[PDB]
RNA sequence: AGGUA
């Protein structure tokens, strides 16, 4: 279903890195330990990478297939398919520029 | 050093080795110069009226019982009575000084700065006054730089000539005519941009009116400020750099208990700076003693947050530590094992909460660890994806959808149509009973009666047999 | 909390036959692949329906 | 970890 004649590899630009990212990871938090709902805005986040379970906002607001083309604006969490969590990338805004080890050693 | 090194620990030790340790009186001398700097900045804020007006506004709010007393002031250099007396005499000094504006004025300013010398305020309020005076500096320099940009880029004259001619009143038309007097071409060119420059001068005069002091005194007072925080920051940085060894020594005790040593010393340096900002020698204690508790708190916070893979609250971490200590005590006393009954007895905590806490206290393990003690397979190679619908269930769902569509096709037009939107069958949306009734231009019991008729028709053992298999 | 019981929702009675009133298979009962040995049930959470 | 080819 996908057609492409070739693959390009190149240097990723900060602008296009932000283009890939759906949200900025600002906290090292992961989950609420007892409640395994991911934190905001941690490495695991429904507000950034998408909902954990199929087609429902992770706030208890919208739980249906009807709410799939519209994201939840009543809270940070958006509502889409869960497979989206396998594809959405994030970005971290480094305070100081950092050298790439591959281009170094 | 330059020894083909790639460890930040090594050259961090190199950096800390440059600064020599201090003595007990050395800390007092450095804190004394810090106190001199902070007194200088307090005097600079003293000569600024508007920050004092803001402080008096918050004092009045506190008197109206709208703000906390301990959020404005902390201690004094010789309680609500002392605060009230000092703020009353301070308001008197402020008004008697302001009256001299709108010899004698210098004496009033000196007495005003003296009556602030008694005040010792909360770091937050002091930081607010510092930021207000800093934005005063920013606005003054912004007006000056706007005049710079206009006169230079619009009249094509070098930056060197401006400093001599403009400085001295800076808020009058004297320099306009003075520069024009030499019949310079840029003087003639200035006549086409004179309106904007004069409007900016008007804004500068408005800023002066807001401050209530002439702009020259504003520059004098803010330069005194700037040198004040420069001295204060230099002395504080000297203290922090000289006290890194304490942080390193304290953190290396916590390194054997997990977590990177470098993160520990960085957090300890943060706590050390916090202690330096809060340190005083009027207490009479040693700086090391005060900084020790701050560093321990920072280290504990770091272990609580950045060492646990999953977040655990600091109070929960302390509860875990207490549970572990009491467990060790009971283990060494009874000599066999920590029994949950005694653990429940020692705490106010029931016991189910104890076991759930014990479960929480353990950290997650990597999948990259080998399952079976160094088998060439990893743990994550066995973890089944539980978020994926089984193809058996997907085929069952497809067959059920086909059967429901066929059955709905087996019914009448309006009944099947109502059923499609009532439950969201074969469209990506679902509609309520009243929503379907509105489109069917019948909003009454009739729509629900149609739904019930469809249900009753489906009750027959000719359309339910096909759906009977799906639900057992 | 999970519990062990003989009564399992939506299962055949053959499975219930080999268990006691405690939900545990009798010692010595002959079992094959797919037979139920322990009647564990888990408190079902929120359910999404197509 | 051990064992098989």
């Amino acid at each position: 279903t996908e057609e492409f004649d070739a693959i390009k590899i190149a240097l990723a630009s900060p602008d296009m890195i932000r283009s890939w990212s759906f949200g900025e990871v600002k906290k090292p938090e992961t989950i609420n330990y007892r409640t395994f709902k991911p934190e905001r805005d941690g490495l695991f986040c429904a507000r950034i990478f998408g909902p954990v379970k199929d087609y429902e906002c992770l706030c208890g607001k919208y739980k249906r297939l009807k709410h799939r083309g519209v994201i939840c604006e009543k809270c940070g969490v958006e509502v889409t398919q869960t497979k989206v969590r396998r594809e959405r990338m994030g970005h971290i805004e480094l305070a100081s520029p950092t050298a790439h080890i591959w281009f170094l050693k | 050093e330059i020894g083909r090194t790639t460890d930040p620990v090594r050259m961090y030790m190199r950096e800390m080795g440059t600064v020599e340790l201090l003595t007990r009186e050395g800390e007092i001398d450095i804190a004394k110069r810090i106190e001199d700097g902070i007194n200088q900045v307090q005097c600079s804020v003293a000569e600024y009226p508007e920050a004092i007006t803001y402080l008096l506004e918050q004092y009045d709010r506190v008197e109206a019982e709208e703000a906390r007393l301990s959020d404005l002031i902390t201690g004094f250099v010789d309680d609500p009575e002392l605060a009230r007396e000092k703020f009353a005499e301070l308001r008197a000094q402020y008004v008697v000084t302001r009256d001299t504006i709108k010899a004698t004025a210098q004496e009033e300013i000196l007495k005003l700065s003296e009556v602030f010398k008694q005040f010792r305020l909360v770091p937050k309020q002091f930081d607010y006054l510092v930021n207000s005076m800093r934005v005063m500096m920013d606005r003054v320099r912004t007006q000056e730089r706007l005049i710079m940009k206009l006169c230079v880029e619009q009249c094509k004259m070098p930056k060197k000539n401006f400093i001599t001619l403009f400085t001295g009143n800076e808020t009058s038309d004297t320099w306009f005519n003075a520069a024009i007097a030499m019949n310079k071409p840029w003087s003639e060119k200035l006549h086409d941009v004179s309106e904007e420059v004069h409007r900016a001068l008007q804004k500068l005069q408005q800023i002066e009116e807001e401050t209530g002091l002439t702009i020259e005194q504003v520059k004098d007072i803010n330069r005194r400020m700037s040198i004040g925080e420069a001295k204060a920051r230099r002395a504080k940085k000297e203290m922090v750099e000289a006290n890194l060894r304490l942080v390193i020594s304290i953190a290396k005790k916590y390194t054997n208990r997990g977590l990177q040593f470098l993160d520990l010393i960085q957090e300890g340096n943060i706590g050390l700076m916090k202690a330096v900002d809060k340190f005083e020698y009027r207490r009479g204690y040693k700086f090391s003693t005060y900084a020790t508790w701050w560093i321990r708190q920072a280290i504990t916070r770091s272990i609580a947050d950045q060492a646990r893979t999953i977040r655990i609250p600091v109070h929960m971490i302390e509860t875990i530590n207490k549970l572990n200590r009491i467990s060790r005590q009971m283990l060494q006393e009874m000599g066999r094992e920590p029994t949950p009954e005694e653990l429940a007895e020692r705490m106010l905590m029931p016991e189910d909460k104890i076991r759930k806490v014990l479960k929480i206290a353990k950290e997650p393990i990597s999948m990259e660890t080998p399952i079976g003690d160094d088998e060439d397979s990893h743990l994550g190679d066995f973890i089944e994806d539980t978020t994926l619908e089984l193809p058996l269930d997907s085929a069952t769902t497809e067959s059920l959808r086909a059967a429901t569509h066929d059955v709905l096709a087996g019914l009448t037009a309006r009944e099947a149509k109502v059923l499609r939107m009532r439950f969201g069958i074969d469209m990506n949306t679902d509609y309520t009973l009243e929503e379907v009734g509105k489109q069917f231009d019948v909003t009454r019991e009739r729509i629900r009666q149609i739904e019930a008729k469809a249900l009753r028709k489906l009750r027959h053992p000719s359309r339910s047999e096909v759906l009977r298999s799906f639900l057992d | 909390p999970e519990e062990i019981t003989a009564d399992i929702p939506n299962v055949g009675e053959a499975a219930l036959s080999k268990l006691d009133e405690s939900g545990i298979v009798y010692i010595g009962a002959e079992v094959t692949g797919g037979d139920i040995l322990v009647g564990k049930v888990t408190p079902k959470g929120e359910t999404q329906l197509t």
